[PDB]
RNA sequence: CGCGGGGUGGAGCAGCCUGGUAGCUCGUCGGGCUCAUAACCCGAAGGUCGUCGGUUCAAAUCCGGCCCCCGCAACCA
RNA sequence: AAGGGGGCCUGACUGCGAGGCCUGCAAGCCGAGCAGGGGCGAAAGCCGGGCCUAGUGAACCGGUGGUCCCGUGUGGAAGG
RNA sequence: CUGGUGUUGGCUCUUGGUCGCGCCUGCGUAGGAUAGGUGGGAGCCUGUGAACCCCCGCCUCCGGGUGGGGGGGAGGCGCCGGUGAAAUACCACCCUGGCGCGGCUGGGGGCCUAACCCUCGGAUGGGGGGACAGCGCUUGGCGGGCAGUUUGACUGGGGC
RNA sequence: UUAGGCGGGACCUAAGGUGAAGCCGAAAGGCGUAGCCGAAGGGCAGCCGGUUAAUAUUCCGGCCCUUCCCGCAGGUGCGA
RNA sequence: GGAGGCGUAGGGAAACCGAGUCCGAACAGGGCGUCUAGUCCGCGGCCGUGGACCCGAAACCGGGCGAGCUAGCCCUGGCCAGGGUGAAGCUGGGGUGAGACCCAGUGGAGGCCCGAACCGGUGGGGGAUGCAAACCCCUCGGAUGAGCUGGGGCUAGGAG
RNA sequence: CCGUGGUUCGUGGAGCCAUGGGGGAAUCUGGGCGGACCACCGCCUAAGGCUAAGUACUCCGGGUGACCGAUAGCGCACCA
RNA sequence: CGGUAGCGGGCGUGGAUCCCUGGAUGUCCGAAUGGGGGAACCCGGCCGGCGGGAACGCCGGUCACCGCGCCUUUUUGCGCGGGGGGAACCUGGGGAACUGAAACAUCUCAGUACCCAGAGGAGAGGAAAGAGAAAUCGACUCCCUGAGUAGCGGCGAGCGAAAGGGGACCAGCCUAAACCGUCCGGCUUGUCCGGGCGGGGUCGUGGGGCCCUCGGACACCGAAUCCCCAGCCUAGCCGA
């Protein structure tokens, strides 16, 4: 009959799919090992609730991430430092990046989701990416100054 | 085999009809009967163990009910069970049927 | 009643699936060898390939009917 | 001539059947005549198998060919 | 005793069947040589890589049918007809059969464990068997172990 | 027709019986673990004599015992 | 109380027709009908179904009751006077290289013997409305065994 | 669908109701039925349950007999 | 002051005996229920009482099992209930043979006798997935009829309906599901699933749910449930 996989079965489904077993299959095997469940009516119902509320947030996020990709490619993010020339070495990483653009433009990012090698050596104008969110990319103008 | 615990199914008596001949249907003369006598015919009871309320409960039916035991189970996962004796548990989830 | 497959020289016979050869053994005849007997070996006579109708350049080989022997299974008021 | 030969033929008919033989029943047997459509014969006539008396088996059950009578609300069909 | 099927599951090798598609198959004599049957045949295949040759694929009734691959660089083919009963090219649909892929399905071998069965003083487990066996429904078979009955009348008594 | 001491019970178990558990069976019921029951087997403390018309290891005489309860002394890790 | 029943139309398997109808091509010929009398109650004779004029089987089936007789087994107890024979073993002696083996003593075996209890029931006689629904007398078989026997238990009707 | 029961139905053209086995739906545009099957025309709403009266009987109480009268009438009139 | 006289004693108009109704007592056995058991006998636990009462005995109370509510902290407690009998009648589970067929096996006897479970003054059946031919009937049961018909049948022996008509009686209802509400549980956290409870719903002109519109929600119907009464039964009384 059909049933639902509780784990990914290799050439048999990936977990979640409503599949079809001969009945003793799952009886004496699949479902007292908690590898499936029976597919019965009500709980194709409780699945749906996990795929529905799932994507839900999913596609949350995504939004709530977009909501910061058209600020952040918009404006620039200037950040003074004692100076020399092009050169003077800093603490200027991610950290600095972050807590600068809270105290300049309220917004929070994280210093991790910010790709960045090492901090800045040099003055100038840069650009970096941020990823909130593994689909949403965002460029950062961040120039480095005075 | 006594009575499935499900259905109620339980062995009844049939007669063994023992004929001879050719049908009529077949343009046959007609079959004759060269004797008649009682049997029974058993339920197909069979044994279903099944865990519930992790104890595990063992159930005696007909083949044809065999999935309704599964049924109860997926019934019985709303249902407050524990330190239950096995026989306990299984009264209850007949009481659901 | 309904199925299945045979008839091929005097006896038994594969050739029939896969249309171009009536072939094999035994039988009889003649000749070789033989104490002889067999066996061996050379040759030889011997058939419409059941019938009749039909597809085909041609068919025992393929079709329709029919005859007959065996075989299979069922019925018998 | 009921016997022997030949010619032509299919009455080895269909639908009936007054009247009798026989007889416990049920059977069995003989039958003129009427109609249909035929055979042989110039015709009268004969022909409803065989010179006659044995050569047989009730009913039930089923088969086969007809017919188109019944056929479960109606038309078919199954089945009769 | 026995087939089917339910209880009855996982992996795998192998092998029939029927259907559909692609492809090949066909050898008496005649003969240019291996011509299935017909039907459209007079006009094609072609610098789209021909003939005249090298790996090498099956099949052969040992004469080759056929066909992936290698150099090619422009010619092979039938109409014409000679041989025959039937024409050789290219097309279509069929037949005999074989092979490849694709459904629907059957038969068989092996491994596996978890239903089922055994067992372990230790039991939501371990070991053994194992989808067999046992059990349900159904098929045919053997079946005085048991059961019910039949086994005639006439007849110088009955039987013979 | 008189019993702590005889027999039996308030002790034990045998065949077997019964039988919560469990297994099985159309119903009735069948099987059966524990437990319980089951003796002429195991275990347990009375001998001689006297007396009544009629009982006596039962009453009585003499000589001996058993268990149980309380208290006590001594003894000990007591305890199923 | 008229539901209902019989009767006032028959023929035909029926469709159907109707004093007719059926078979039939028939406007032959036959068959069965037409040419009115029924119905209700009582009584009687007989018939069908009921046990059907009364008494009588041997049997067949269902459900129970029986192993206080008898058979077998299970548990626990008990019984078997006396006498006879004298196995193995042991001991000692003989023997041989060591043995086998021999002799004597001791020993006390056995579905062994004679024979009471006890268990049987061989022959004869008696008994035969018996003392007795199997007895009595004489005689006989076993009597340490596959023995006898008490108490407690289990197995039964196509069953034990 | 297979094996059976019920009905007047004994396998019959064998429906209908029931169900031991196997396969196994639909929620009204759905299903079952009107004697194989099909079409038409109709009837009904399965797979949950309750319900008085009208009916049956006579241990018991009463009433009545063209019922018996002690071998009859119940086996028993009575200490059955 | 029974049959019942006898011996020997009592009671009654201060209403006895006797009859009716309701109480009380009610040893032991029996469903038999603390346990055993060879029924009417034997042995206990807990809590009280009695005797001088520790031992011993008596007395009063209590203690079986199964089911349901699981209301139960499973443990433990509590509560309602069952058990067994009954002349026949009733339903259900199982189910013969003699016999008939002038033999016999299908068939008959007969779903009878009988065994078992259960019901109750009755029981069964009962509100159409009916009948079956009429554009009809309208739950069930019982009687008459239809009818020894239609049919069934080694088409033998035999078996044997239904519709319709006439009567007795008369009666109809409750749910499951959609959907709303709540309650405990799930952990795939939820417009989700599961279990309980209440509301809602009840069908063949098809009904119901949910949303929209008028109506009425005070009209009407109405128990098979409860209350009261007449009447009736269980002693009697008057009576020419
Ligand atoms: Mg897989
Ligand atoms: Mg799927
Ligand atoms: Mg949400
Ligand atoms: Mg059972
Ligand atoms: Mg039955
Ligand atoms: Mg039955
Ligand atoms: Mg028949
Ligand atoms: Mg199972
Ligand atoms: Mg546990
Ligand atoms: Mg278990
Ligand atoms: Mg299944
Ligand atoms: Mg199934
Ligand atoms: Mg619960
Ligand atoms: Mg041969
Ligand atoms: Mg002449
Ligand atoms: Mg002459
Ligand atoms: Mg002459
Ligand atoms: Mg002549
Ligand atoms: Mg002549
Ligand atoms: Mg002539
Ligand atoms: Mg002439
Ligand atoms: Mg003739
Ligand atoms: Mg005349
Ligand atoms: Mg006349
Ligand atoms: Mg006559
Ligand atoms: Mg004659
Ligand atoms: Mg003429
Ligand atoms: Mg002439
Ligand atoms: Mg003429
Ligand atoms: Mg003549
Ligand atoms: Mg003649
Ligand atoms: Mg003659
Ligand atoms: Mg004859
Ligand atoms: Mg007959
Ligand atoms: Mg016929
Ligand atoms: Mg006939
Ligand atoms: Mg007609
Ligand atoms: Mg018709
Ligand atoms: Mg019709
Ligand atoms: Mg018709
Ligand atoms: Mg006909
Ligand atoms: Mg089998
Ligand atoms: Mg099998
Ligand atoms: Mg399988
Ligand atoms: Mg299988
Ligand atoms: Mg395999
Ligand atoms: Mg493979
Ligand atoms: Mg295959
Ligand atoms: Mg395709
Ligand atoms: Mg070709
Ligand atoms: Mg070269
Ligand atoms: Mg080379
Ligand atoms: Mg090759
Ligand atoms: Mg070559
Ligand atoms: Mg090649
Ligand atoms: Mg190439
Ligand atoms: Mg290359
Ligand atoms: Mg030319
Ligand atoms: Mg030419
Ligand atoms: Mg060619
Ligand atoms: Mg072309
Ligand atoms: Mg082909
Ligand atoms: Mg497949
Ligand atoms: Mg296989
Ligand atoms: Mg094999
Ligand atoms: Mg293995
Ligand atoms: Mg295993
Ligand atoms: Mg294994
Ligand atoms: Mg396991
Ligand atoms: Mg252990
Ligand atoms: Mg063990
Ligand atoms: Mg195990
Ligand atoms: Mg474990
Ligand atoms: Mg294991
Ligand atoms: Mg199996
Ligand atoms: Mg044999
Ligand atoms: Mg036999
Ligand atoms: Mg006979
Ligand atoms: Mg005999
Ligand atoms: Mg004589
Ligand atoms: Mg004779
Ligand atoms: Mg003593
Ligand atoms: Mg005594
Ligand atoms: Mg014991
Ligand atoms: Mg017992
Ligand atoms: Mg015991
Ligand atoms: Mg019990
Ligand atoms: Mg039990
Ligand atoms: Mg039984
Ligand atoms: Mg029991
Ligand atoms: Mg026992
Ligand atoms: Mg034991
Ligand atoms: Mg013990
Ligand atoms: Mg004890
Ligand atoms: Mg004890
Ligand atoms: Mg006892
Ligand atoms: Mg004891
Ligand atoms: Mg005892
Ligand atoms: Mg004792
Ligand atoms: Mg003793
Ligand atoms: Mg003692
Ligand atoms: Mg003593
Ligand atoms: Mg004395
Ligand atoms: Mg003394
Ligand atoms: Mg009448
Ligand atoms: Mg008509
Ligand atoms: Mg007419
Ligand atoms: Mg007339
Ligand atoms: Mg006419
Ligand atoms: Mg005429
Ligand atoms: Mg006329
Ligand atoms: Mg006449
Ligand atoms: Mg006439
Ligand atoms: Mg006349
Ligand atoms: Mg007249
Ligand atoms: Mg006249
Ligand atoms: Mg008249
Ligand atoms: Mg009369
Ligand atoms: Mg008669
Ligand atoms: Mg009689
Ligand atoms: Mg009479
Ligand atoms: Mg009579
Ligand atoms: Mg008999
Ligand atoms: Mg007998
Ligand atoms: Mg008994
Ligand atoms: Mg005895
Ligand atoms: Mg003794
Ligand atoms: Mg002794
Ligand atoms: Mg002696
Ligand atoms: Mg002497
Ligand atoms: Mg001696
Ligand atoms: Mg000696
Ligand atoms: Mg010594
Ligand atoms: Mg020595
Ligand atoms: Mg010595
Ligand atoms: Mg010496
Ligand atoms: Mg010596
Ligand atoms: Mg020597
Ligand atoms: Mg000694
Ligand atoms: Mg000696
Ligand atoms: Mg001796
Ligand atoms: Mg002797
Ligand atoms: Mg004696
Ligand atoms: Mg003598
Ligand atoms: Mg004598
Ligand atoms: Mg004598
Ligand atoms: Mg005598
Ligand atoms: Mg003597
Ligand atoms: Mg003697
Ligand atoms: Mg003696
Ligand atoms: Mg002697
Ligand atoms: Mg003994
Ligand atoms: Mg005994
Ligand atoms: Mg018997
Ligand atoms: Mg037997
Ligand atoms: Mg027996
Ligand atoms: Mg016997
Ligand atoms: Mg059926
Ligand atoms: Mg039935
Ligand atoms: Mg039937
Ligand atoms: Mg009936
Ligand atoms: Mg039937
Ligand atoms: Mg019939
Ligand atoms: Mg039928
Ligand atoms: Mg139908
Ligand atoms: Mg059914
Ligand atoms: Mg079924
Ligand atoms: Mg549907
Ligand atoms: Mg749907
Ligand atoms: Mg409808
Ligand atoms: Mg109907
Ligand atoms: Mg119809
Ligand atoms: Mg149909
Ligand atoms: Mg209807
Ligand atoms: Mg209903
Ligand atoms: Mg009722
Ligand atoms: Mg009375
Ligand atoms: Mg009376
Ligand atoms: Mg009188
Ligand atoms: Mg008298
Ligand atoms: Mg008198
Ligand atoms: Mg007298
Ligand atoms: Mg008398
Ligand atoms: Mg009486
Ligand atoms: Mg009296
Ligand atoms: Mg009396
Ligand atoms: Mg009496
Ligand atoms: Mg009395
Ligand atoms: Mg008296
Ligand atoms: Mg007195
Ligand atoms: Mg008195
Ligand atoms: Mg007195
Ligand atoms: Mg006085
Ligand atoms: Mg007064
Ligand atoms: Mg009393
Ligand atoms: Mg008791
Ligand atoms: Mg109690
Ligand atoms: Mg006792
Ligand atoms: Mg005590
Ligand atoms: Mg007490
Ligand atoms: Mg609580
Ligand atoms: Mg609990
Ligand atoms: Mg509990
Ligand atoms: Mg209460
Ligand atoms: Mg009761
Ligand atoms: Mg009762
Ligand atoms: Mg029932
Ligand atoms: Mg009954
Ligand atoms: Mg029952
Ligand atoms: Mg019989
Ligand atoms: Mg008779
Ligand atoms: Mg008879
Ligand atoms: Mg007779
Ligand atoms: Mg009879
Ligand atoms: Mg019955
Ligand atoms: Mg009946
Ligand atoms: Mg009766
Ligand atoms: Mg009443
Ligand atoms: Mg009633
Ligand atoms: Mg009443
Ligand atoms: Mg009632
Ligand atoms: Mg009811
Ligand atoms: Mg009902
Ligand atoms: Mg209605
Ligand atoms: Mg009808
Ligand atoms: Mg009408
Ligand atoms: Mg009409
Ligand atoms: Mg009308
Ligand atoms: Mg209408
Ligand atoms: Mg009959
Ligand atoms: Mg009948
Ligand atoms: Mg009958
Ligand atoms: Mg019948
Ligand atoms: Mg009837
Ligand atoms: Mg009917
Ligand atoms: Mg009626
Ligand atoms: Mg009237
Ligand atoms: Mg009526
Ligand atoms: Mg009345
Ligand atoms: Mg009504
Ligand atoms: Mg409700
Ligand atoms: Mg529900
Ligand atoms: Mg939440
Ligand atoms: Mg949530
Ligand atoms: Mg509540
Ligand atoms: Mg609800
Ligand atoms: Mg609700
Ligand atoms: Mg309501
Ligand atoms: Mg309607
Ligand atoms: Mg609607
Ligand atoms: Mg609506
Ligand atoms: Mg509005
Ligand atoms: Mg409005
Ligand atoms: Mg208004
Ligand atoms: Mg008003
Ligand atoms: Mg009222
Ligand atoms: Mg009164
Ligand atoms: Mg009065
Ligand atoms: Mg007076
Ligand atoms: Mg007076």
């Amino acid at each position: 009959m059909k049933v639902i996989l509780l784990e990914p079965l290799e050439n048999l489904g990936d977990v979640g799919q409503v599949v079809d077993v001969k009945p003793g299959y799952a009886r004496n095997y699949l479902l007292p090992r908690g590898l499936a469940v029976l597919a019965t009516e009500s709980n194709l119902k409780a699945l749906e609730a996990r795929i529905r509320a799932q994507a839900k947030r999913l596609a949350e996020r995504k939004a709530e991430a977009e909501r910061l990709k058209e600020i952040l490619e918009n404006l620039t993010l200037t950040i003074p430092v004692r100076a020399g020339e092009t050169k003077i070495y800093g603490s200027v990483t991610a950290k600095d990046i972050a807590e600068a653009l809270s105290r300049q433009h309220g917004i929070t990012i994280d210093p991790k989701r910010l790709a960045l090698e090492k901090p800045i050596k040099e003055l100038g104008e840069y650009v970096l990416t941020y990823k909130p969110h593994p689909e949403v990319p965002i460029q950062l103008k961040v120039s480095v100054v005075a | 085999s006594k009575v499935c615990e499900i259905s109620g199914k339980r062995p009844i008596v049939a007669n063994s009809i023992q004929r001879r001949g050719k049908a009529k249907r077949e343009g046959g003369v007609g079959k004759k009967t060269t004797g008649i006598s009682k049997r029974r015919q058993y339920p197909n009871l069979q044994k279903v163990r099944v865990r519930v309320a992790g104890q595990e409960i063992t159930f005696r039916v007909a083949a044809s009910h065999i999935p309704k035991v599964y049924e109860l189970v997926e019934r019985a996962k709303g249902l407050r069970l524990e330190g239950l004796s096995p026989k306990e548990i299984k009264k209850e989830l007949l009481k659901l049927l």
